[PDB]
Formats: C-alpha cells, structure tokens, sequence
C-alpha cells in the first residue's frame, strides 16, 4: 500500500521538488516541479509540470528499510528488503543495508512527506558518530559496536 | 508577378530643394530584396541603394529613403547638377523579375 | 574585370535567329548566375532570362514561354542565348548582368543593340 | 527546422556524445568557435548543453557571432559576447527549395533583446504617433517578412541551416562528458595502470576471491589496494608489487 515519497524545501512548484512513485511495474523518479498537493490520490497529485529537467525509470510480513542521505547534491538511497523478525511490533536483530542508486540531482531538500493508497512505518534520524565494524570472511558486516555509548564500549 | 509603378512620371523640379520619390506595388515584396539602378543616357545602369536601406560604393551619402510594404519612399537632400539621371525600381522576391516604371529626373532653370 | 563583353549584334530578318554570347573572364563562373535583360528604345527595362551556374538551371518569365534558350559553358566561359523565329517587334538593346548571386549586385554589361530590319 | 524569429531550443543532458564526428565531417561548411578547440571538445566534460536551431539566409551567416548587430542579430536573436559554445552552419539548398515562402522573421522591434531571448509577438508597429489598430495603414508596418528561397539563387541567397551549441563549465554535478578511451590488458608483467581513476603500479594476476555484486575494489590493511575487478568483464584480479631488493 505504501507507494512513494514527495520531497522538497517549500512544497510548491516555485522551487525544485523531487518525486518518486511506485507503479507496481516500474518505479518512476523525476525532479519536475509540482504545485502543493495536501491529499495525494491514486487509482488505476499532478498539478504542474514546469521545468522538467530529469527523468528516470526502473523496476511474519515484509519490513523494508530505507536510508536517505544527501551530500553536496548527491542523493543516495540505501535499501534492504527481508529482515529478521525476532518479535512482532518490535524490530529486534541485526541487518545490513546495501546501496541502491546514486542521483546527481543537486536538489536542496529540507522536508518531505509519504504517500499512501487511500480508498504503519517508523522514522529515524542520524548523527555524526563513530562506529567499529567487524567484517566477515566473505565481505559482509556481521557485528558493530558504538564508541560513545558505554564505558565498556 | 507584381508590376512596379512609380507615382510621379517626371520631376521638372528646380535646383536646390528636397523632394521624395515613391515606388508602388500591388503587394509587399520584401523588407530587403529591392534595389535601384541608374541608367545613364547611352550607358549601363549602376546600383547605389540596395537592401532598401544600405548604399553601394560611390554614393556621397546624399541619396537616401526608407519604406516597407506595398510602397517605398526614396528621399534626397539637395538637388545638384549630377542628379539629371534615371532611376528604376526593382523586385526579386517572386520568380518573375520586373523593373520599376522609371522616373526621368531633370532640373529646371 | 573586363565587364561582361557581349557578342556583337546587327540587323536581321523577321524569321531568323540571332545568338548573344556573353563570354567573359575575371571571376568564378561555377557559382555566379548570369542574367539577360533587354530595353526597347525608351521603354521600361524587362528581365529576359537567367541561368543558374550552380546546376546550370534554366527558368525565365512566361511572356515568351517556349522561344528562349540559354546554354552555359564554364569551360571557355561563354553564355549562349537565342530566341526562335524573332519578330519585327523584338528590336531592342540587350545587357548581360549578374542576378541572384552575391548580395552586391553590380557589373552590368556594356550592352549590344539587337535590332531587326525589313530593308 | 523552425524559423529564426521563433528559434528552436532543446536541452541535452545525461549522455556521452562524441564531438569529433562533427568537425571530422565535410557537410558542415562552417564550424566556428573560440571558447574551446575542436580537439579538446571530447576531452572536457560539460553541463547543461543547449541547442538552438533555425534556418536563415546565407549572406548573413556572419551576423551570428558574439557582439554583432543587424536585423537578425537584434530583433530575431541575441548572442552575448561572453559566449561559451560553438556554431555549425551548412547549406540546405536542395532541402528548402521550391519559390518557397513559408519562412518569416522579425523586422521591427522596440529595442534589442536580452541574451537567448525568444522574441514572439504580433503587433502593428507604427512609424508615427497616430494610433492605428486592427488593420495596416499609413506609417503602420507589418512586423514580419518572408524569404524568397528560390532554387536557382546564387551564393548568399540560398537558405542555410544554423545550429548553436551552448553549455556551462560543470557548475553542477557532471551530466554530459566526453568519451573515454580504452585499451587491452596484459598479465604477468610489471605495468602501471589507471583503472577508472584508481592509478598504481604492479603486476596483474588472476584471482579466486569473491566480491559482492556492488563493490569495485578491495584491500587488506593500511590503504593497500590488492584486488580490482575490470569494468568490461566484471572479473576480479590481483595486484602484486613489482620485485625489488
Ligand atoms: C539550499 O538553499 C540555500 C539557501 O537557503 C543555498 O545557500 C545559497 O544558495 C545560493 C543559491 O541557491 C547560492 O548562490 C549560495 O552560494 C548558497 N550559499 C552557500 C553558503 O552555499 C544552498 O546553496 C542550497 N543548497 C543547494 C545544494 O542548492
Ligand atoms: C562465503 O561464500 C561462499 C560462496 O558462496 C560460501 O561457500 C558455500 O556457501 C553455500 C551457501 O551459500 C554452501 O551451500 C556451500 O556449502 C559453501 N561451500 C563452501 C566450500 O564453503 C561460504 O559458506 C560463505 N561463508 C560464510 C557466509 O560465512
Ligand atoms: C561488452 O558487452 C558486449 C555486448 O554483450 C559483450 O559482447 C558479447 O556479450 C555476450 C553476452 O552474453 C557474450 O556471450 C559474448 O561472448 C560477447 N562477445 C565478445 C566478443 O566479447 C562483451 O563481451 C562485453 N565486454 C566484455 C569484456 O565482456
Ligand atoms: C504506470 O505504467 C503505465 C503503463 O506503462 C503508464 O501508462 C503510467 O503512466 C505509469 N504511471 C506513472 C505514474 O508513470
Ligand atoms: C522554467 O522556470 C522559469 C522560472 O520562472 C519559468 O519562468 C519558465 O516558464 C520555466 N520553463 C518551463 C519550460 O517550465
């Protein structure tokens, strides 16, 4: 039911607004400006198409994890699909996230908002911390530990 | 084709003054395709004003004029002794090329 | 240059054919389109017929559709022009000049009296 | 192609197109630019490539240059002196001939135009102070004019097609670069290598280590790159320092 996320810095067609939408057959990404849309809809949102400067087209229950990062105009999305379910309603366990795509968009990004199919998701944050990682023999991350949490750490 | 008609047939105008001459056509020919020659008696014509604004070599910057559309105007500054010549309008837009009706410029004593 | 010297003319018969050869030299003839104009005694100038040296193309007004022929030769640089079955009304004086080519149109021919006779 | 008074504008991004094939051809009569030589066109990388296309009369091809005047250079198109691009103009005598008169251009305008301005309008410009509207009259002039591109015209009157390319010097993250050269590979030799930016020296050998489908090169310790996969084959290799003693 979760479909996509609409980003921006003013939520108006005046300034660049990135947009990602799942089509159930091909994900679509574009940077063309769109006017404000408080209540997105869908059925098988669009109000302005000024300055279309990019386009891209590509491809226990499921708990998909994403991490969105932005450095000097580069947009990185790290994704993971199948986690380990120790208990329901609480995502315990360890997982590793792989890099999906790099976007040289340069959009400036201050805020965003998600999209649902009208007819449960957790949000986190990041800080510049220091970590220690133990690499497996094959190349995967198997364990990590903090460096500013506990005296033992 | 479009025939070129000159409103005045002949100018028996005295020396010193400043008048104008007109080339008239049934329709607009071009902004800059037309031109004017000068057929001296018993000689060959020579072009001075081309592109309807520009001037060829040898013009003392005395002969001028402006216009567009179905009618064009060519102006002078002050008549002198060498102005007793002939003038011919031209057009090159359409495939049949025609000439102006001609004006027998002359001075009066 | 020598200013587009033309073949000499003369009196002819109403039913013959005179040839005008505007041979010349002094500038390139592979890209300069020639033209033929005529003037009857004290009458408006009238463009007779032009030829295109770029592809040696012939086109000319419809006042005389099928009685004008032009041949170009860049080898010896000659411009051959004739009319079929000339009448006594065709007496005039002819120029070969430069039309269609570079913007600075100039170099009108020296002229040649192409007149008819009945005596 | 569009007329000059409404010049066709297009944007090209996210591609790698060789520029050598352009000036290596013979159809392009005029290939003029100063901001960059043809040799280093493919060497450099650019951003925001814009193409402007139109059809004009031959005799005024000179008027398309940085800092020039004229009817076309003032009322139909503007070229700033600080221009970073190139101009390609070539004859289209056999493609636009009969003559044909479907072309138009701006003749009268209030003043000059800002750089890269698109001058579109339709008004009865008046050569006096009396206000005339609706129909043309005395000292009321039609802003446009046509072209007599007769097939049997000479030089300067045949229609010419003009394309102007502009760009910026990577003011944003790189979008369009030039083609990158490639060569073969050798084994069991002391060679210096430049694998897509990663440069070094050593001897190349075949490897049995397994990479994940998304890394590019591995290492062991102390910033000592040891294993690299070739982008062409996606085959993992081994680096070994050349012998000395
Ligand atoms: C995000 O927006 C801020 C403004 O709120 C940008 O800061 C300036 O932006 C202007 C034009 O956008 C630039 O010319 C300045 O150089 C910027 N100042 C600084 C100190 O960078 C900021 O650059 C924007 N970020 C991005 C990635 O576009
Ligand atoms: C590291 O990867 C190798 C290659 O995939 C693994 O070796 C095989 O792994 C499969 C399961 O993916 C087993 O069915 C085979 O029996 C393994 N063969 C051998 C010879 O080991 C290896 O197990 C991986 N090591 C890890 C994940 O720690
Ligand atoms: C670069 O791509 C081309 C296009 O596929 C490769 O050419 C062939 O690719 C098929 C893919 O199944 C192989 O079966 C053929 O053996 C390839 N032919 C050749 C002559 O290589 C090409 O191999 C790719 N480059 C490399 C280094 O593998
Ligand atoms: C989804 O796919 C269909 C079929 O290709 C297409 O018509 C439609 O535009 C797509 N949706 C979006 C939002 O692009
Ligand atoms: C591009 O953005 C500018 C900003 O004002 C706007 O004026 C223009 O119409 C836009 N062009 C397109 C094609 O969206």
């Amino acid at each position: 039911i979760i479909r996509g996320w609409i980003f921006g810095t003013t939520l108006d067609s005046k300034t660049q607004s990135l947009l990602i939408v799942n089509n159930a057959t091909n994900v679509v990404i574009k940077v063309c400006e769109f006017q404000f849309c408080n209540d997105p809809f869908l059925g098988v949102v669009y109000s302005s198409a000024n300055n279309c400067t990019f386009e891209y087209v590509s491809q226990f229950k499921n708990l998909r994890e994403f991490v969105f990062k932005n450095i000097d105009g580069y947009f990185k999305i790290y994704s993971k699909h199948t986690p380990i379910n120790l208990v329901r309603d609480l995502p315990q366990g360890f997982s590793a996230l792989e890099p999906l795509v790099d976007l040289p968009i340069g959009i400036n990004i201050t805020r965003f908002q998600t999209l649902l199919a009208l007819h449960a998701y957790y949000v986190g944050y990041l800080q510049p911390r220091t970590f220690l990682l133990k690499y497996n023999e094959n190349g995967t991350i198997t364990d990590a530990v903090d460096c500013a949490l506990d005296p033992l750490s | 084709q479009i025939v070129l008609t000159q409103s005045p047939a002949i100018m028996s105008v005295s020396l010193g003054e400043r008048v104008t001459m007109t080339c008239t056509a049934s329709s607009s020919v071009s902004s800059s395709y037309l031109h004017w020659y000068q057929q001296k008696p018993g000689s060959s014509p020579k072009l001075w004003i081309y592109s309807t604004s520009n001037l060829a070599s040898g013009v003392p910057a005395r002969f001028s004029g402006s216009g567009s559309g179905t009618s064009y105007s060519l102006t002078i500054s002050s008549m002198e002794a060498e102005d007793a010549a002939t003038y011919y309008c031209h057009q090159y837009h359409r495939s049949p090329y025609t000439f102006g009706g001609g004006t027998k410029l002359e001075i009066k004593r | 240059e020598v200013q587009l010297e033309e073949s000499g003319g003369g009196l002819v018969k109403p039913g013959g054919s005179l040839k005008l050869s505007c041979a010349a030299s002094g500038f390139t003839f592979s890209s300069y389109t020639m033209s033929w104009v005529r003037q009857s005694p004290e009458k408006r100038l009238e463009w007779v017929a032009e030829i295109s040296s770029g592809g040696t193309y012939t086109n000319y007004p419809d006042t005389a559709t099928g009685r004008f022929t032009i041949s170009r030769d860049n080898a010896k640089n000659t411009l051959y022009l004739e009319m079929s079955s000339l009448r006594s009304e065709d007496t005039a004086m002819y120029y070969c000049a430069n039309f269609g080519n570079y913007e600075e149109i100039a170099y009108w021919g020296q002229g040649t009296l192409v007149t008819v006779s009945a005596a | 192609f569009a007329s000059v008074y409404a010049w066709n504008r297009k944007r090209i991004s996210n591609c790698v197109a060789d520029y050598s094939v352009l000036y290596n051809s013979a159809s392009f009569s005029t290939f003029k630019c100063y901001g960059v030589s043809p040799t280093k066109l493919n060497d450099l990388c650019f951003t925001n490539v814009y193409a402007d296309s139109f059809v004009i009369r031959g005799d005024e091809v000179r008027q398309i240059a940085p800092g020039q005047t004229g009817k076309i250079a003032d009322y139909n198109y503007k070229l700033p002196d600080d221009f970073t691009g190139c101009v390609i103009a070539w004859n289209s005598n056999n493609l636009d001939s009969k003559g044909n008169y479907n072309y138009l251009y701006r003749l009268f305008r209030k003043s000059n135009l800002k750089p890269f301005e698109r001058d579109i309008s339709t008004e009865i410009y008046q050569a006096g102070s009396t206000p005339c509207n609706g129909v043309e009259g005395f000292n009321c002039y039609f802003p446009l004019q046509s072209y007599g591109f007769q097939p049997t015209n000479g030089v300067g009157y045949q229609p010419y097609r003009v394309v102007v390319l502009s760009f910026e010097l990577l003011h944003a993250p790189a979008t369009v670069c030039g083609p990158k050269k490639s060569t073969n590979l050798v084994k069991n030799k002391c060679v210096n290598f430049n694998f897509n930016g990663l440069t070094g020296t050593g001897v190349l050998t075949e490897s049995n280590k397994k990479f994940l489908p998304f890394q590019q090169f591995g290492r062991d310790i102390a910033d000592t790159t040891d294993a690299v996969r070739d982008p062409q084959t996606l085959e993992i290799l081994d680096i070994t320092p050349c012998s000395f003693g």
